[PDB]
RNA sequence: AUUGGAUAUGCCAUAUAAAGCGCUUUCGAAGAGUCGAGUUGUGCAGCUCUAAAUGGGUGGUCAUCUAA
RNA sequence: UUGACCUCAAAUCAGGUAGGACUACGCGCUGAAAAUAAGCGCAGGAAAAGAAAAUAACCAUGAUUCCCUCAGUAACGUGAAGCGGGAAAAGCUCAAAUUUGAAAUCUGGCAACAUUUCUUUUGUUGUCCGAGUUGUAAUUUCAA
């Protein structure tokens, strides 16, 4: 029962990170301040009967769902080189997900380089 | 479903020019001390008494096997 | 909000739309020398010429260097 | 076996698929100086290469590989798979 | 590219080959200083895949340590404190005889242009990367502290968390 | 004479090479092409330098002002270097002749060389000195050479000078080759 | 040549990566105990048991016994004959060893013991097969190096709940409980000719 | 010290050890020496060279 | 008084270029006195020996990962 | 007789850098009567760890760290881990393949031209010397 761990700063540790919240997405207003994760099962025989979410969209999700490895990062859909699916069941859980996602988003126009010639 | 190859799992395989290099290096460089022990007590067909000896050496048996019929093509190709 | 967020999205997609690009005077004779020689459609015979097209611009470099003209 | 084209080359003259399609290649452009103008094309030296290609894999250990090649206008036979 | 030579080569540690080298190079490093700096690396292609470029700013130095902790952590942190300038990058066995074990030092130096210019080394620049090797930061370091993936690798066991409401 | 410690490092050294059983692999490299043919294969090679950085330049800028004012060529033909590059060279057989520099210092390098090029059938030699390799190329030092295409007027005198190396360092030696080097 | 001094019975012994301490004392106890036994470093693979085979060749075993570790816990037994022959594989446990000072027996190394099998390994034909094959096994071929002529070790086997109660004799220490499970007509593999 | 033995190299290996392709890199003008010459000409307009 | 990042607009711009994705009658390099075996000190380390390429590691013939 | 290099020196050589302090938290190493204290080395505003040579045995999960739970369980009085809930989320870079139709790369000197928390800071452009072919750039990193 040697050196103790007391919580007198968990009420100043809940405002600390609603502030870092709060001064997050003041930096990047219009997008969301979270990415979209996919819904995968979790693996094991206590809990295969629930959905929870993911760490992001393999690849063939975004190949099916219509998004590239590289566009799919920038628009904020993490992508997930090690998962994969082994069933049809997860492909169309999670294409269905990016595309209600791809429906829901304002990608704004960016700023071109254009050469004075060709 | 089916999966496509990851290509982490093609890993070892073999390659034509990576046991190309292999084979140069095996003629340039020589045969350790006990590849040559090993050699000649094939040579004089003293098989069992060579292959306990490459166990000894390597530690395992496998090893020990995957050695023998390296230096016996080794012999033939000589 | 949304629909001044989406109204504003959608100019700036007009104003930066031209996306297509000329051709440099370098190019505007590159591919006139390929194209009186040629014909016009026959972008597989461009492709093994040897002499006019010294780069080894491949087919579907020569239709993008040809629809760029127009 | 080094000289098929030859004869081929000199007849054709006197009476004047991928395989098909190398010869007419190089009958359109047209031993050291085919193998010359198929080592200095870009274009033509792939049609040479995927034409030893469906050759050899048409046709296996009793063909001298290497005179199969400067038939074809080579000058040594190319890393071809079989 | 003969880096595949090489390195197939530096397999057969006991060939007709490097038997004669080892013996001929381990006489030479011998006569010389205990720690010398090399004019290149004795192995250019075990050098070259630990992160030594031919360029300045990448300094190689060879050092013997007798047999008998790690002999290359040991190689590491008394070359370390001889050039005290110079960041550690890795390090690497070139020879060892019946006494000592012999390797090579790659060592960057923080304060040159061409280092600090070039982003693939820039990290090495940054105050956090002073004294890996004495740190255990260093490949022999982290293989040595059982930092490693897996199952087979303190105050989180004698404390109370003893939180508000409880 | 009390001599430096470095002195003395050279010519044990030195001294120790001789002494010793040298491998087979490493012993060739003590037998070399003739001086008489080590002149006449770098007459030929110094025909084909490579430009220097100082020619490149102003090559380079001869065109860039045809550009800037108002404005192809053929294949620039020169000498093969590069210890990847060479090597990489006679795999791909497009090699007509390898000179090995024949004091390459950590000889790691160049031990496999004469066997790979014997394997591809690419006519070699060691030439002596990696300084003489060195200058055909504007460089301190080149651990081997290879020529690989020249021009028709020259191409009669590169297989004059290939049957020589066949005939001076192939024919010759061969046999002492296949000999431990050294134990004098 | 082929063999000199060719001795009735030999045996080869192997172990597992991922034997407990126990496992390891019983191996090492066992391999003492039995003088015509050839210790062998471990064998790398787990289901690629056909390469015993070619080692009892080369050590000229007639018996091999791959003490084989489940999950780093359990203790499988597999016994088998050199040239083709029968393979039983059984997990033994309920392992007592010399280390315990319950059983305070003392005998010479190298003694030949005296097998007295009870009368239910012959009631079945599955266990008339193995009572046989452990008899060759634990007699100690005579002429056998390093073994003694006299005899003052009893070694009781006896068939109770299908578990076989291993017994030496005052006990020497030696007390494990092996339920047979599978019995294969092959070397370590093959057909199989019994099931538990 | 016995004699050295080639038991690979005694034959010549006819065929490349490499099997791709020629890139067309190796048939057409360089292109590294176009980035040189396009900066070179731009220096000379812009007034640097 | 210094500044962060966006926005509008001007002037230059190497675009003879560079990049993503369909397709393949082509190929796919992958880290050694290190893994590992024997023993010793308390997973790592010392000594003795010393590897391989669908190979190697780790799990329960399959699965999973691709160290140095 | 003249020169290439290789290795090794010297200089109040041109320009640089290291040391000592603080040590609550960091990472090592050493170590008692607890992997503790003391000792020793080394850093930063955090350090360390970190994009699987990872779990699992599922309808599978998916870098690291941290909190709750797992759980005083498992294994052997010591004392886990996966799964589960949360906080936060971001990925990547080399070596190994010929730029070979072109070392395409970089330090430095001088000369200019700008810029500045700043006359103190930071670069670009040209030009000469060198570094470098025993390999500096572009390309590729297994997800390919």
């Amino acid at each position: 029962q040697r050196y103790v761990k007391t919580w007198f700063n968990q009420p100043g540790r809940k405002l600390r990170r609603r502030q870092a919240r709060q001064t997050k997405a003041a930096k990047i207003a219009p997008r969301p301040v979270e990415a979209i994760r996919p819904a995968v099962k979790p693996p094991t025989i206590r809990y295969n009967m629930k959905v929870r979410a993911g760490r992001g969209f393999t690849l063939e999700e975004l190949k099916a769902a219509g998004v590239s490895r590289r566009v799919a990062s920038t628009i904020g859909i993490p992508v997930d080189h090690r998962r994969r699916n082994r069933s049809e069941e997860s492909l169309q859980r999670n294409v269905e997900r990016i595309k209600v996602y791809l429906a829901h988003l304002i990608v704004f126009p960016r700023k071109a380089g254009q050469p004075k010639k060709g | 479903r089916q999966l496509p190859e990851r290509p982490s799992r093609r890993k070892g395989h073999l390659s034509k020019r990576t046991a190309f290099v292999r084979s140069i290096v095996r003629e340039v460089a020589g045969f350790a001390p006990y590849e040559r022990r090993v050699m000649e007590l094939i040579r004089n067909s003293q098989d069992k008494r060579a292959r306990k000896l490459a166990k000894k050496r390597l530690g395992t048996l496998k090893r020990a096997k995957g050695k023998i019929e390296e230096l016996t093509s080794v012999i033939q190709s000589s | 909000v949304v629909r001044q967020l989406e109204e504003e999205a959608v100019k700036k997609a007009a104003r930066q739309s031209n996306k297509m690009l000329p051709l440099s005077a370098f190019e505007h004779a590159y591919i006139q020398r390929l194209i009186n020689k040629y014909g016009t459609e026959d972008f597989e015979s461009m492709a093994k010429d040897v002499k006019l097209n010294s780069k080894l611009f491949n087919g579907s470099k020569l239709k993008n260097l040809y629809i760029r003209m127009k | 076996s080094d000289k098929r084209f030859l004869l081929l080359f000199s007849f054709l003259k006197r009476n004047l698929c991928a395989s098909v399609k190398y010869m007419a290649e190089l009958l359109n452009y047209i031993q050291s100086q085919l193998e010359k103008l198929v080592s200095k094309n870009y274009y033509l030296q792939q049609s040479a290469k995927d034409g030893y290609r469906s050759y050899l894999q048409a046709y296996i250990n009793k063909l001298d590989l290497a005179k199969v090649a400067k038939s074809f206008g080579f000058a040594h036979p190319p890393n071809v798979n079989i | 590219g003969a880096y595949k030579y090489l390195e197939e080569l530096a397999k057969k540690k006991q060939s007709d080959v490097n038997l004669f080298l080892s013996r001929v190079r381990a006489w030479e490093y011998r006569q010389m200083n205990v720690i010398h700096r090399a004019s290149r690396p004795s192995r250019p292609d075990k050098a070259r895949r630990l992160g030594y470029k031919a360029k300045q700013g990448y300094v190689i130095y060879r050092i013997r340590v007798r047999r008998g902790r790690s002999a290359r952590c040991t190689a590491e942190e008394r070359v370390g404190r001889y050039c005290s300038n110079l960041r550690v990058l890795n390090s690497y066995w070139v020879n060892q005889d019946a006494t000592y074990k012999f390797f090579e030092v790659i060592l960057v130096d923080p304060s040159h242009k061409a280092i600090r210019r070039d982003p693939r080394i820039n990290w090495i620049v940054n105050p956090v990367h002073k004294h890996r090797e004495s740190r255990g930061l260093t490949s022999i370091g982290k293989k040595s502290r059982g930092i490693g993936k897996g199952h087979r690798f303190w105050l989180r066991h004698n404390t109370l968390s003893l939180r508000r409401y409880r | 004479v009390k001599w430096p410690e470095y002195i003395r490092l050279q010519r044990r050294r030195k001294i120790l090479n001789l002494r010793l059983k040298v491998p087979p692999a490493i012993a060739q490299f003590q037998k070399t092409l003739d001086k008489n043919t080590a002149t006449q294969v770098f007459k030929l090679l110094n025909k084909y330098r490579p430009e220097t950085a100082a020619e490149k330049k102003q090559r380079l800028v001869a065109e860039a002002e045809a550009v800037a004012n108002g404005k192809v060529s053929k294949k620039p033909y020169n000498v093969k270097y590069g210890l990847n590059h060479v090597v990489a060279l006679i795999e791909a057989k497009k090699a007509k002749l390898v000179l090995i520099a024949s004091d390459v210092d950590p000889i790691e390098l160049v031990v496999f060389l004469p066997a790979l090029c014997k394997k591809m059938g690419v006519p070699y030699a060691i030439v002596k000195n990696k300084a003489r390799l060195g200058t055909v190329i504007h460089q301190k030092t080149a651990a081997v050479l290879a020529v690989t295409e020249v021009r028709e007027e020259d191409k009669n005198e590169l297989a004059s000078i290939v049957s020589a190396v066949d005939a001076n360092f192939s024919a010759k030696y061969d046999e002492s080759r296949r000999k431990w080097g050294g134990g004098i | 040549s082929a063999g000199f001094v060719p001795i009735k019975q030999k045996v080869l012994v192997l172990s597992s990566r991922g034997v407990t301490y126990r496992q390891r004392h019983l191996l090492n106890d066992l391999v003492s105990m039995m003088p015509h036994s050839k210790k062998d470093s471990k064998l790398d693979s787990k289901d690629r048991l056909y390469q015993l085979n070619e080692l009892a060749e080369l050590y000229n075993c007639n018996n091999i016994f791959f003490f084989e570790s489940r999950r780093r816990e359990d203790l499988y037994l597999h016994i088998a004959r050199a040239p083709n022959g029968p393979t039983v594989k059984f997990h033994v446990e309920n392992l007592h060893t010399m280390d315990e000072l319950n059983m305070t027996g003392n005998a010479l190394k190298g003694s030949r013991p005296i097998l007295s099998f009870d009368k239910t390994f012959d009631t079945a034909p599955h266990l008339k097969v193995v009572k046989e094959l452990l008899q060759q096994t634990f007699g100690i071929p005579k002429g056998a190096r390093r073994s003694k002529p006299f005899i003052d070790r009893v070694c009781t086997l006896t068939i109770a709940d299908g578990k076989i109660w291993f017994r030496n004799y005052i006990e020497i220490g030696p007390r494990f409980v092996m339920t047979i499970i599978n019995i294969l007509e092959g070397s370590f593999g093959g057909p199989v000719i019994y099931k538990n | 010290y016995p004699d050295y033995d080639d038991f690979f190299t005694n034959t010549v290996r006819e065929t490349p050890l490499s099997s791709a392709p020629e890139p067309k890199r190796r048939f057409a003008p360089s292109k590294h020496e176009q980035k040189r010459i396009l900066q070179l000409a731009y220096a000379i307009r812009k007034g640097r060279i």
